[PDB]
């Protein structure tokens, strides 16, 4: 907390619940601080 | 981004939770139905309004100064509709060509004389549609084999405001430049032209609402023989390749000045999938008769174009990220499931497959294509408008 | 209210390029060798195969009234008659001339060269067949 | 979430008809729909898709 | 015996399939739809829910009820609510139902069944729950538990599927004219053979074929039409026919009314 | 943020087009005319229509 | 008795990171590996189902392997913006905002996969 | 309740909101008496590409007539050619199209329509929940100009 | 929330005429009959029966708008007859059309078991 904000906003969220695939997806996330990573690579498969 | 993003108009209370804007307003907001929110404003001077009304109102702003063109024309179903109507095909009898007449507001109350008498007294599109084009309306085009006496049925000629031949589309009644619109405003005014949509619009869709229209798997199929034919332009368009990737591996070709040895070797496949795939779709294209409904929303203009159908009814393309077929980011290699330094199609992205018909492969390679195009539809987007907003302040 | 042309002319042959209702046919005259005719027409009304004779006439007369004229008038002693347009009036080589009639989308050529008082650049124009 | 009185797409009534299905399976084990007198798929598509958790629902106490 | 004509087929009590032929499509069509939309009937409107232990909502129950078909034999014989002089309802305008149902059963069903006729009746076909379930309970409104309760009240009232669905008493209805595409008022889509692509309708035998060197019949109109009239319950299907040709001609009426009204002044 | 731009008599919704408009008109929702106003001044013209428009 | 735990136990399926996969070659359809079906081109592995390169969201599109890939990513968002039922213990819920829909109804067409994301009784 | 102007979508990105709604009566109909419960236009097929969405239709109006699941599930051995069979088995043309009867006149249309079942997820984002107007309400406090957002007036 | 009273579709509002007809100023001998609270149903039917009095020299009719259920009818018929006559008549020869249908539908029927 304190004088310290130098932190990163999005870890815990507010888990979705307007539907049933909803939530399974919301729980299925990943996340990635910030053209090329955005690709959808090979290794992606 | 537009002069004509903000345009003032009649207010017309109505009931239900929503602006309804006319069509042919459409592009200039670039708006579409999919949930998309309008913004609107309300004078409050006497002069305040007037301003609005003598130099936004919606029928000034029909001819854009950017591109000195008009900027708003008959979109789908009047585009598409008005299309048909006018083919020499289309008739109609008179219990309906007088319940057309009476949509036309300034209709001057009297029946134009039937195209035919003979047995049936008829009338054609081509000659209703024309009441709603005002006296004095003069145009003249000249398609491909297009002469006074137009065999196809091309190019389009008005005279006294009334079309004599030609078939009507998104070229003579689109936001285009010898556009029957672009020569109304300029010859009757804004006002006359303005009006103009609404009666070409309230005939054609009408007229449609009672011909019908639609689309559906059947319009992608392509003819039992033909589905074939293409097969075997991909087999042969295969080995046209397999053989120049073995006269690569012999050093059997020499370097095109400028070029590497590997770089031309690319430039060769990718120039011979792409003449595959060109044709491909080609023999679809003129597969699919003058009933086909895809067909039809082609011609009339009213939505997409030949690539569409090719990748729906034959081939679905080649796919690419960075401007080179998909790449090798598993060490020698696309997929885990292709083996070492395979350089072929099959393995760099080539989707031989049609929608009605993708394979793991095909369906994968093209979606890292697609991914690149999602990439800046979100990136070009407000960089775009940086630039914009630079050369305004 | 007089009469503009009378002449029977031989099918040359029947076109239809993807009219399922439609044909654009062509016929020369049987007096002189100067006069060809092509015309659209609706197959559909009024069947016509290669190779047939009928008699082509033009003119004005004889809001617009429905039936009840079954006791009135028929100039219409035929089995066709349009009602159209002409535009252009041209001129292929020699003193040959040839107009262009449209009928609200359906259009038409004359060839020849004698009806240089009879055929008038009016909008008038009925067509007539049997 | 119970059964839906009257298809949405033509009207016929089909509130009696669900514990007739239901059954027709269960016990007869079968065509159904076709002798329970559901024909074109609108209403056809009614029962043949009904999901019902006000079953799972009432397995709730209070 | 006069103009227009009837030729009816397999006729049922929820179905009545029939040729009407003599008579302009125009004017089939009209009737077509006056049974859809116009008929009067009897819904239940009004619902004054006391207790409801039951899972599904409030008015989500309400709208079942709207739903469910009730008896509308002489609705004829009764007056719209908004026409009637008493402030509300009443008996002269109006079926008032009751429903109780007590978890007892350690599933118990809510049918149609359990309704009352708490309102006078005055003698006359109405307001009844039609039932045509096999058992004898027809349309389950809803399941309840334990010890959850459920009491109602329903005020049913005249009304026509224009107000709402919950009144026309048609539900789907067949209608198919010269089978055998004679009067081209259709361009069959095709990838070779239109004809052996597309089904052949059970209509094309009380109609002759087309017959290959005769030339298009032109001055030929619209003529006979083959349909079939459902129900679901309210009005016999024979009514939901005669009611519905009668509806429209009232309508017809009126207009000629309203027009002497008007030739006075 | 504040200048060269501003939040301003104004509403806005969704869109959907209707083929029985004029060109140049814009059907708003009742809601919406019975929200947003207009200062018209009393004048011998409009005196007896505004009085009534008031009531 | 015979779990997953023992299809693993047994050396009949493996655990494939992406680093450990440089070196394997995986085969598509286990078995193969007519004029209408999609035209088909030292085995390691086999792939237990190419349909499931998938996530959740695509999972509930039907033949997303015949529409333009960027309109799947669409769908691929709206599905979490549909109305439906989110759990069935919704009536003792106090949340802010929910929706159910009145009457849901699983789809004339399914995924195989579905059948994993309880969709059929949750549409 | 749903009104002319909220969001809907089948799972194809084909997203559309409502523009009308007519009736029974005023809907286009086939002679069995079915009618749609939707129109949306065909001008969203050609550049959308979508076809599933064609197919999805046409296995749903045989998964709807057999009682049988209809699977769309992803690379299998399923054809647009065998649904196609399987739908002229039961009654209606074999890609799908329907006769219809314009439901104002009850002359046939002249063309034929890709009448069939296909799922459709109601999106949240209705009209009423967006529709603002506002003629001078709470100002803000240091600006003195309007306040943000419909919520707040 | 802006969408009217179903009601509407049908009763006539606070005064308000079934009919309203108006003289036409395009063209001789023409009128154009506002019919308040109606649709197709009766529209389209009354148009109709109109081509068939061979004395109406023009009929055609109209929806002006889908939200409200109104319609527009614009009758011109021959020399010295009143078009408002020929509407009378040809709606009178629709009741009778249907009068007939009635009956013939009830007889017909009876003969069923
Ligand atoms: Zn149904
Ligand atoms: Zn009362």
């Amino acid at each position: 907390q304190k004088k310290a904000m130098s932190s990163r906003a999005g870890v815990s969220q507010v888990l979705n619940r307007y539907t049933y695939s909803s939530t399974l997806s919301h729980l299925r996330r990943t996340n990635t601080p910030i053209a090329k990573p955005r690709q959808l690579h090979n290794t992606h498969w | 981004l537009h002069k004509m993003s903000m345009m003032a108009h009649r207010v017309k209370v109505m009931p239900y939770s929503t602006f309804r804007l006319n069509l042919s307003v459409t592009s200039p907001y670039n708006a579409d139905f999919d949930g998309d929110e309008m913004n609107l404003h309300v004078p409050q001077s006497e002069e305040t309004r007037a301003e609005l009304s003598q130099l936004c109102a919606v029928p000034l702003q029909i001819v854009s100064p950017q591109s000195n063109k008009p900027v708003m024309g008959i979109v789908q179903d009047t585009l598409c509709g008005v299309r048909k109507m006018t083919l020499r095909d289309t008739f109609i009898e008179y219990e309906q060509v007088m319940n057309m007449l009476f949509w036309v507001p300034s209709w001057d109350g009297v029946v134009p004389q039937p195209a035919i008498l003979k047995p049936k007294p008829l009338w054609t599109g081509k000659q209703l549609l024309s009441i709603a084009i005002p006296s004095g309306i003069h145009l003249q085009r000249t398609d491909g084999g297009n002469s006074l006496l137009s065999p196809k049925d091309n190019g389009m000629l008005i005279v006294d405001g009334k079309v004599m031949f030609g078939v009507v589309d998104k070229k003579t009644v689109g936001s285009g430049g010898g556009g029957l619109i672009h020569t109304v405003m300029r010859e009757k005014g804004p006002k006359i032209c303005a009006e103009l949509f609404g009666n070409i619009q309230k005939v054609v869709n009408y007229w449609l609402l009672h011909n019908g229209f639609s689309i559906g798997i059947g319009d992608a199929i392509a003819d039992a023989s033909t589905m074939k034919e293409i097969t075997h332009a991909i087999s042969s368009a295969k080995e046209q390749v397999q053989e120049i990737i073995y006269k690569a591996q012999h050093n059997e070709l020499e370097l095109k000045p400028g070029m590497t040895l590997r770089e031309s070797f690319e430039g060769e496949v990718s120039r011979t999938l792409n003449d595959a795939r060109d044709s491909a779709g080609r023999s679809a294209e003129m597969n699919l008769k003058d009933l086909n409904n895809v067909k039809q929303m082609v011609s009339a203009g009213s939505k997409g174009s030949f690539i569409n159908i090719a990748q729906m009814s034959a081939c679905v393309g080649q796919q690419m990220v960075e401007g080179k077929r998909i790449a090798f980011g598993f060490a020698d290699r696309s997929l885990p499931h292709f083996t070492k330094d395979d350089f072929s199609p099959e393995s760099k992205g080539f989707v031989e497959n049609s929608y009605l018909r993708l394979t793991p492969q095909e369906f994968f390679f093209h979606a890292m294509a697609g991914r690149e195009g999602l990439i800046d539809t979100a990136v070009k987007t407000a960089e775009t408008g940086y630039i914009q907003r630079r050369l305004v302040k | 209210s007089s009469a503009l042309f009378d002449d029977i002319f031989t099918v040359q042959t029947v076109d239809n390029g993807r009219y399922n209702k439609v044909s654009r046919i062509i016929g020369i005259s049987t007096t002189n060798s100067a006069i060809k005719l092509t015309l659209d027409i609706n197959n559909e009304m009024f069947p016509v195969s290669q190779d047939d004779s009928l008699t082509v006439t033009l003119a004005n007369s004889l809001s617009w009234r429905p039936p009840k004229p079954t006791d009135k008038s028929l100039a219409d002693d035929y089995d066709y008659v349009m009602f159209g347009t002409v535009y252009k009036f041209e001129e292929g080589d020699e003193d040959k001339i040839k107009v262009y009639v449209s009928f609200g989308g359906l259009l038409m050529c004359l060839e020849g060269g004698y009806k240089s008082l009879a055929s008038l650049k009016q909008d008038n124009l009925y067509i007539l067949i049997r | 979430m119970i059964i839906p009185v009257r298809c949405f797409s033509c009207g016929k009534v089909v509130g009696d008809k669900w514990d007739a299905y239901l059954r027709l399976l269960e016990e007869g084990k079968q065509d159904a729909l076709d002798e329970l007198k559901l024909k074109r798929y609108c209403c056809r598509r009614m029962v043949l898709t009904h999901v019902d958790l006000i079953e799972k629902f009432l397995r709730y106490n209070p | 015996s006069k103009e227009p004509k009837v030729n009816i087929i397999n006729a049922q009590d929820d179905e009545v399939e029939l040729m009407l032929s003599d008579v302009n499509l125009s004017l089939a069509n009209s009737l077509r739809r006056t049974m859809l939309a116009e008929v009067p009937t009897l819904a239940i409107d009004l619902v004054e829910i006391k207790m409801n232990t039951s899972v599904l909502a409030d008015e989500f129950i309400s709208h079942r009820l709207g739903l469910i078909p009730l008896v509308s034999e002489d609705v004829e014989e009764m007056k719209y609510s908004r026409d009637c002089t008493c402030e509300d309802y009443c008996d002269e305008c109006s079926v008032v139902l009751e429903l109780s149902a007590r978890h007892e059963g350690e599933t118990t069903d809510v049918y149609s069944s359990s309704l009352i006729k708490v309102s006078g009746p005055g003698n006359l076909n109405v307001g009844e729950p039609v039932r045509r379930d096999d058992y004898d309970q027809g349309i389950l409104l809803c399941k309840l538990r334990n010890h959850q309760e459920l009491n109602i009240r329903c005020i049913a009232k005249k009304g026509i599927a224009k107000e709402h669905a919950k009144w026309s008493p048609c539900s789907a209805i067949a209608f198919e004219y010269d089978p055998h595409n004679k009067l081209k008022h259709t361009d069959f889509w095709f990838e070779v053979d239109a004809k052996k692509e597309w089904p052949d309708s059970k209509y094309a035998t009380w109609e002759e074929p087309p017959k290959p060197g005769e030339v298009f019949d032109y001055k030929a109109k619209p003529n006979r039409f083959y349909m079939t009239v459902e129900t679901t319950g309210s009005l016999k299907a024979n009514q939901v026919f005669s009611r519905g040709i009668k509806t429209l001609q009232e309508k017809l009426a009126n207009v000629l009314f309203e027009l002497e009204n008007s030739r006075p002044a | 943020g504040n200048l060269m731009g501003k939040r301003v008599f104004s509403a806005r919704t969704v869109i959907s087009g209707d083929p029985n408009l004029e060109l140049d008109q814009v059907g708003v929702p009742i809601s919406i005319a019975k929200t947003l106003s207009y200062p018209e001044t009393v004048t011998q013209y409009n005196i007896h229509r505004l009085t009534e428009y008031v009531r | 008795v015979y779990g997953w735990s023992s299809l693993v136990t047994s050396g009949v399926i493996e655990y494939v990171d992406g680093e450990e996969e440089e070196t394997i070659m995986i085969a598509m359809t286990p078995e193969d590996l007519d004029t209408a079906k999609r035209i088909k081109p030292t085995f390691t592995h086999c792939e237990i189902h190419p349909s499931m390169i998938l996530g959740v969201a695509a999972s509930i599109i039907p033949f997303p392997d015949h529409n333009q890939s960027p309109r799947n990513t669409y769908q691929s968002a709206m599905g979490k913006q549909a109305m439906g039922v989110f759990l069935t213990n919704y009536n003792v819920r106090m949340d802010t905002m929910a929706n159910i829909l009145y009457y849901p109804q699983k789809p004339l067409a399914k995924t195989q996969a579905m059948e994993y994301l309880k969709f059929r009784e949750l549409p | 309740v749903p009104q002319i102007g909220d969001k809907f979508a089948s799972r194809h990105g084909q997203k559309g909101t409502i523009g009308v709604t007519y009736r029974h009566e005023d809907m286009p109909f086939s002679a069995e008496g079915i009618v749609p419960d939707l129109i949306i236009n065909p001008h969203a097929i050609p550049s959308r590409m979508t076809v599933a969405h064609l197919i999805e239709c046409l296995l749903s109006k045989v998964g709807s007539i057999r009682g049988y699941e209809g699977d769309a599930t992803p690379f299998t051995d399923l054809t647009v050619d065998a649904v196609s069979n399987l739908l002229r088995d039961n009654g209606y043309q074999s890609r799908g199209f329907e006769v219809m009867y314009n439901g104002h006149t009850g002359k046939k249309l002249m063309a034929q329509v890709f009448f069939g079942p296909t799922y459709y997820q109601r999106l949240r984002h209705m009209v009423d929940d967006k529709i603002h107007a506002r003629a001078r309400g709470p100002v803000q406090v240091l600006t003195r100009q309007p306040v943000e957002g419909r919520s707040r007036d | 929330m802006n969408a009217p009273d179903r009601f509407e579709l049908f009763i006539l509002p606070d005064d308000v005429p079934k009919l309203k007809i108006t003289p036409d100023s395009r063209v001789p001998n023409c009128i154009i009959i506002k019919f308040e609270r109606e649709d197709h149903t009766l529209a389209n039917l009354l148009r109709e029966e109109l081509a068939l009095y061979p004395d109406v020299t023009f009929v055609a009719y109209k929806v002006e708008h889908p939200l409200f259920a109104n319609f527009v009818m614009r009758l011109q018929t021959e020399e010295g007859t009143r078009p408002k006559q020929a509407l009378e008549r040809a709606c009178a020869s629709i009741i009778n059309k249907l009068k007939t249908l009635d009956h013939k539908f009830n007889e017909e029927w009876n003969i069923k078991n």
